[PDB]
């Protein structure tokens, strides 16, 4: 950098220096003189993630492959974009980089591809879908606010009737899908691919891939209705049993 | 027994580290007691004047507030008059003003108008000492003395440069890029060298924030 | 009595869920290239005039820009060093492939090099030659 | 017709504490962990602090913040005021 | 000269006097002191009881879910229901043509 060699020879800089950079500033037309003188909204605005991004997500490190996806965590990656005053209402998947995302692991997302599913599945990763109120899932996004708002954890809210179909579908996989169809479902999957089902048992991190909470649970880590100790970084958990009647409710 | 500091952060291994020497205020020679490593990204950044002078020109004019005002022929109990108090805020991004700044701190080292010092701390607090250190070291006429903070700094010093209008004592926080260019030499302590290299330096990998930093 | 029960052992779910404040350094892996194709810059570095770094995400500074609606561009930012050698490299490569001179505009002031066209992908295979 | 007499000689101190100190904190924000934003430290009228809007959208902010305590004098002058610029922006 | 101390926001809970007329009444809300409760937590004092609903509340919060939010099973007979109903109407349309 010979640059620098001219900086050092040339005298210190003072203010009255300063000079705006070329073409910075236009000229403007003044009158002093003759020369100016004379003269939808019910079809949720689902967000969809790449699976090539998501390789690339995984292959850069961004979310930890240990950690089970979530939703949140890629809030924190900024993974995605997600704007509650653009009223989202849903998560979706992608069956971009079928062919060049080769890897296991396991997610939720509140909507997913028929295609994608088995391709992640072959490789032996786990995915289900949940759902989450437009509402509730922008205090999921941005959980600190609301602790400092005070409020407790609320129950987690079911879908709408013309949703339930699909999330009660077994091949969607979701959360209100019977359990009892999905050994036979995913060999159905399995089958349609042909590769074969590894199964999950297998893994010696099965119990954590598989964890799921519970439909009224917003949280993973934490069950619904309960409290922060944000101040004192704690849990507090209500003791009273017309509150447990309240989350019944 | 020299002085020896090395950059906190990584520095790429493409940039060689950037050196200084070191002094100390406690006596008139003793101007060399150590040397220290400061980081390329920071103090060996291109030369952009023009950020430089676009911060300056934002520092004079996002203060600047006008309340001239006259009254119209319709308002009469001018035909292009003042109309009420207006203002010129503006905010430039802030990562050109971190530019901008990291860009002054090149100048003023490059120019040999930057001297780094342990601390501080003074013998006596006799303003006289000051002036009188200065024209040893063939400082310049101007002089900004910057500490870590404003609780801490000592009060000699504060004594010294209370009373000298050219020599002015400014905290970490309060520096700026006007204060450098009005004065014509810099002399910083280690201390805050190293807290305006960690705020300088977190610039880079700027997650764009998702809530207020509070 | 008190409605509230308070426990240290479960506040680490809540500390997952803590933001990320810095972009994580990738991750080491046992064979390059990264099954998405990202591979790190060629180690040892070229020892030539002019060094490329790589963005703030670990990606080769090259953006496709159309100005105009007509004008295709590609720029290239992180330029380090000799900005006139990596010019004549450029000119060089780029010469036989276009068939003549490219036609380029150099801001050394910014660092940055213009090139009329969309020339990306044998640009960046070429940068990975280099090394960088 | 020009003066005759010479003004009253003026030498103005250029390192005066108020020039000597001024713009520091400016970087309040970025050098204060952006615990205060910089538009914080702006000293003035109310409705524009850390804002700017044109002339019509100025004497609005003004008449919204301060409506309650403005003269019915000033308030009536303000109204008509307003209706004349309402109209020549919004329809000329 | 030497540099004035640097303005700095005054931290901890800070409790706006109520008989003020002054002082905003969003200030006064009981959601202003629950804010309270949540950047300070213990330090505000306030009751962690008080942030539960009340049982005036919880007997308000019951009626909405029963009016508004419907169980599982309620949609599942709604399901059913509508299901025979679209079965019944592509039985009439196939008879019909």
């Amino acid at each position: 950098g010979t640059s620098l060699d001219l900086l050092r020879s040339l005298p210190r800089v003072s203010l009255a220096n300063l000079k705006p950079s070329p073409n910075s500033r236009k000229r403007e037309r003044r009158p002093r003189d003759r020369r100016r003188g004379r003269k939808h909204s019910f079809r949720h605005q689902y967000q969809p993630l790449s699976l090539r991004r998501l390789q690339y997500l995984i292959d850069l490190g961004r979310v930890d492959p240990t950690q089970p996806i979530d939703l949140t965590q890629l809030v924190n990656g900024r993974g995605v974009t997600i704007q509650p005053l653009k009223r989202d209402y849903g998560v979706q998947l992608v069956e971009e980089g079928a062919d060049t995302f080769q890897a296991k692991i396991n997610i939720e997302v509140q909507l997913a591809s028929e295609l994608a599913i088995a391709a992640i599945e072959k490789n032996g990763g786990v995915v289900t879908t949940a759902f989450y109120d437009p509402r509730s899932l922008e205090i999921l996004c941005k959980p600190i606010p609301f602790f400092l708002r005070g409020q407790p954890i609320p129950k987690r809210m079911l879908p709408p009737e013309s949703l339930v179909p699909y999330y009660t579908d077994a091949k969607n996989r979701g959360y209100l899908a019977d359990p009892a169809k999905f050994p036979e479902a995913r060999l159905e999957l399995a089958m349609k691919f042909g590769y074969v089902l590894p199964d999950i048992t297998k893994d010696e991190l099965f119990r954590m891939l598989s964890a799921r909470k519970d439909p009224r649970q917003i949280f993973f880590g934490l069950a619904p209705g309960w409290v922060v100790n944000m101040a004192d970084k704690k849990i507090l958990k209500p003791t009273d049993e017309n509150l447990l009647k309240y989350y019944s409710s | 027994d020299p002085v020896l500091r090395k950059c906190e952060l990584r520095i790429p291994v493409h940039r060689r580290p950037v050196q200084a020497w070191v002094e100390s205020l406690r006596g008139f020679e003793q101007e060399r007691i150590g040397l220290a490593e400061l980081h390329p990204d920071v103090f060996a950044t291109a030369p952009r004047l023009d950020i430089v002078h676009q911060v300056a020109i934002w520092q004079r004019n996002f203060r600047r507030i006008s309340y001239a005002n006259t009254k119209t022929r319709a308002e009469v109990s001018v035909a292009h008059g003042p109309r009420g108090p207006t203002s010129y805020y503006y905010m430039l991004p802030m990562k050109v003003r971190a530019l901008g700044l990291k860009v002054a701190l090149t100048v003023k080292l490059m120019q040999d108008d930057l001297h780094i010092v342990d601390s501080l701390e003074l013998p006596t607090a006799d303003p006289q000492y000051l002036t009188e250190l200065a024209q040893y070291r063939h400082w310049g006429s101007s002089v900004l003395l910057v500490d870590l903070t404003h609780e801490e700094m000592p009060k000699n010093v504060v004594a010294a440069t209370s009373g000298l209008n050219s020599f002015n004592l400014i905290p970490a926080v309060g520096l700026n890029v006007y204060s450098m260019l009005k004065h014509q030499t810099l002399v910083l302590t280690l201390p805050s060298v190293a807290f305006l290299e960690d705020k300088l330096l977190w610039q880079d990998s700027r997650y764009t924030p998702l809530y207020p930093f509070r | 009595n008190p409605g509230f029960v308070e426990s240290v052992d479960e506040y680490q779910f809540v500390e997952r869920l803590l933001p990320p404040t810095k972009i994580p350094e990738p991750p080491k892996h046992k064979h390059y290239p990264t099954p998405s194709g990202w591979q790190p810059p060629r180690d040892p570095l070229p020892s030539l005039p002019y060094f490329v770094r790589r963005s703030r995400m670990h990606n080769i500074p090259v953006y496709k820009e159309i100005t105009h609606g007509n004008r295709q561009m590609t720029l290239i930012r992180k330029v380090e060093g000799d900005i006139w050698a990596l010019q004549k490299d450029v000119e060089e490569f780029l010469s036989p492939l276009l068939g003549k001179t490219p036609i380029t505009q150099v801001n050394e002031v910014t660092g940055t090099l213009r090139i009329k066209g969309y020339f990306d992908e044998q640009l960046k295979a070429w940068l990975l030659e280099k090394g960088f | 017709f020009v003066r005759l007499t010479l003004p009253p000689p003026k030498v103005v101190d250029r390192w005066n504490e108020k020039r000597a100190l001024f713009g520091v904190y400016d970087n309040i924000g970025i050098l204060g962990n952006f615990e205060k934003h910089p538009k914080e430290l702006i000293k003035g009228p109310v409705w524009l602090r850390g804002w700017r809007g044109n002339e019509l959208q100025r004497c609005v902010r003004k008449k919204k913040f301060v409506g309650n305590r403005m003269f019915i004098e000033d308030l009536h002058n303000l109204n008509k005021r307003i209706s004349y610029l309402y109209k020549h922006f919004n329809r000329h | 000269y030497r540099a004035p101390p640097p303005p700095r926001r005054r931290p901890g809970p800070h409790s706006p006097d109520p008989e003020n007329l002054l002082t905003p009444r969003w200030q006064l809300t009981p959601r202003y002191v629950a804010k309270q409760f949540g950047r300070h937590g213990a330090i505000s004092g306030v009751p962690p009881a008080s942030l539960w609903p009340t049982p005036e509340q919880l007997r308000e919060l019951e009626a909405e879910e029963q009016e508004w939010y419907p169980s599982l099973a309620t949609m599942q007979e709604s399901l059913r229901l509508q299901q025979q109903a679209l079965e019944a109407r592509r039985q009439a349309r196939e008879q019909r043509i």
